[PDB]
């Protein structure tokens, strides 16, 4: 009379479904998930400093759009731009928007040092009603408008030498008139010119006279332009007319800033990884809420499910 | 698995065996019992543990990136730009299918060799006292009582005390 020893192992009533090497689906006792396909729908405060545009974006807040006032010398690891963003100032353009945008993006600061540039023989502090600041006409608060003093505009010449130990960033621009008249009542010379250099570098601008659509009660316009200046090196403007002069520059760094196109709100909380349309938690290696990330994020997959088997083949009763 | 045994020569699993991996089920003298074997159960649950650990080690944190949305059409450099990042994401996507189809493979083997171990340990135990009855038990040649059982189960079963008495079943 003897007895029986059996070896066994467990099972359990409701396995999951795992890919491998030859099966398609195979049940396991168990499996978690390895894309993270959630999220909150909000975008935390925390770890990272978020900056909410709300109907600001970068640019007009570098500028200055009085609107976007309340942005002057900000700083962010991510700036927030919002789809209903919109632009009360003097009708621009940027030609590589897109490169000024990241550029400053990337920078993680707004912060802007007066200089005193000596503008000879013309008028300051120029203003439009396309451009409300308070009740009276203005304009963005990091340009000087120039335009005639008496009945001329002389050959203005300026510079300004960097001996900092950090590069200055100069934003300027070029107003466009729309009609001769309008560039001569405002600049006396009949076409005008802008050249801004340093040792290394020159862009040169000249104007075009014409109408452009009527946005903001102006056919007119503005192209916005940038020159970096290192230590050491000098800024020169050179112009006869139609400049729209700098101020002064902003501090560059480098650093983890950036900027993200986002509508979701931003809430008191702890996450390190942020996308689009929200947080979401990183403890997963993969994602597929979205290719946009920001900080420690799992990587954007397509795949909505995948299985890492935490257990044996479930072989039940 | 690779070892023939989990979904193999054991044509089951227990769905009563709830502390633990592995184990065993006897029938003796004294009635029918379960137990849990510890060690071999600890042994797949590290391993997994080891795996998973590995697998969800926070690998990047990234910062500026391009831009992978756009509002307007660009031509050229925007063709590249959603290149780049459609090339990545397939890249990525490739090695997260591989990953879990290679570590899924890896881990029923694993497990499966587990329950095997265990099985070629206790048949070395039972010596001549004991025969593979080919379904993953062995049939003991001998009163095994209770403390008999968790003596196999706790690894001081002396097989030389029942060897005379099992030779002498067995050899008939
Ligand atoms: C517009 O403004 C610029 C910036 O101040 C003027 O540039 C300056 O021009 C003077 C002479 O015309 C340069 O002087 C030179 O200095 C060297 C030593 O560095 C000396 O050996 C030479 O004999 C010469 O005198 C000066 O360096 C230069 N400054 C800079 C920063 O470039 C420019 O003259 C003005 N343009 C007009 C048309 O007035
Ligand atoms: C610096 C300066 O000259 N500011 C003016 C401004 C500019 O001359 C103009 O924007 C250049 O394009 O014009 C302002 O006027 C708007 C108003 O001007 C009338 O002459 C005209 O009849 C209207 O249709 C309209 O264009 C302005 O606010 O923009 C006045 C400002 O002082
Ligand atoms: C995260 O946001 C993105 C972008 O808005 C979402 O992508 C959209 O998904 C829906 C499917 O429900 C599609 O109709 C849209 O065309 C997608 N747009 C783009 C640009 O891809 C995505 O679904 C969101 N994910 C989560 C989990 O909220
Ligand atoms: C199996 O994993 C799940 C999560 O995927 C967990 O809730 C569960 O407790 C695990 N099983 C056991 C027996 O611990």
């Amino acid at each position: 009379p003897g007895a029986t020893l059996c070896l066994g192992h467990h099972a359990v009533p409701n396995g999951t479904l795992v890919k491998t090497i030859t099966d398609d689906q195979i049940e396991v006792t168990n499996a978690t998930e390895l894309v993270q396909s959630s999220s909150t729908g909000k975008i935390c405060n925390n770890p990272h400093r978020i900056l909410d545009g709300i109907d600001c974006t970068l640019i007009d807040a570098l500028l200055g759009d009085p609107h976007c006032d309340v942005f002057q010398n900000e700083t962010w690891d991510l700036f927030v731009e919002r789809s209903k963003a919109f632009s009360n100032c003097y009708p621009y353009d940027v030609p590589d928007y897109a490169s000024l945008r990241s550029l400053v993006a990337s920078s993680g600061t707004l912060e802007f040092i007066t200089e005193g540039f000596t503008w000879t023989g013309v008028t300051q502090n120029g203003g439009s009603n396309a451009c409300k600041r308070g009740p009276g006409s203005g304009f963005f608060s990091r340009l000087n408008w120039l335009t005639k003093s008496g009945s001329t505009y002389p050959v203005l010449n300026v510079t300004m030498p960097n001996n900092d130990n950090f590069d200055k960033l100069y934003i300027w621009g070029v107003h466009h008139p729309s009609t001769n008249q309008e560039q001569t009542s405002l600049y006396v010379q009949a076409s005008g010119r802008v050249t801004v250099s340093t040792r290394r570098s020159q862009q040169t601008i000249i104007p075009n006279i014409g109408s452009r659509p009527w946005v903001r009660q102006a056919s007119s316009r503005i192209s916005i332009y940038w020159t970096i200046v290192k230590p050491g090196d000098v800024l020169v403007i050179n112009s006869n007319g139609n400049l729209i002069a700098p101020r002064g520059y902003f501090k560059m760094r480098t650093g983890k800033s950036s900027i993200m196109r986002s509508d979701a709100p931003i809430d008191t909380c702890i996450s390190e990884c942020i996308t689009p349309n929200g947080s979401i938690p990183n403890d997963k290696p993969f994602q597929n809420v979205n290719k946009i990330t920001y900080g420690a994020c799992p990587k954007y997959v397509k795949q909505n499910t995948l299985k890492l088997a935490t257990g044996m083949r479930n072989v039940p009763e | 698995g690779l070892f023939g045994a989990i979904a193999g020569f054991i044509e089951n699993g227990w769905e009563g065996m709830i502390d633990g991996w592995y184990g065993f089920r006897h029938q003796n003298s004294e009635g029918t019992g379960q137990a849990a074997d510890l060690k071999s159960t600890q042994a797949a649950i590290d391993q997994i543990n080891g795996k998973l650990n590995r697998v969800i080690e926070k690998t990047n944190e990234k910062f500026h990136q391009i831009e992978k949305e756009f509002s307007e059409v660009e031509g050229r450099i925007q063709d590249l730009e959603k290149y780049v990042e459609d090339t990545k994401i397939d890249l990525w996507s490739y090695n997260a299918e591989l990953l879990v189809a290679l570590e899924n493979q890896h881990t029923i083997d694993l497990t499966d060799s587990e329950m095997n171990k265990l099985f070629e340990k206790t048949g070395r135990q039972l010596r001549e006292n004991a025969e593979d009855m080919g379904n993953g038990c062995f049939k003991i040649y001998h009163k095994c009582d209770n403390a008999c059982i968790e003596s196999i189960r706790n690894g001081t079963y002396d097989h030389d005390v029942y060897r005379d008495e099992a030779l002498n079943n067995r050899f008939q």
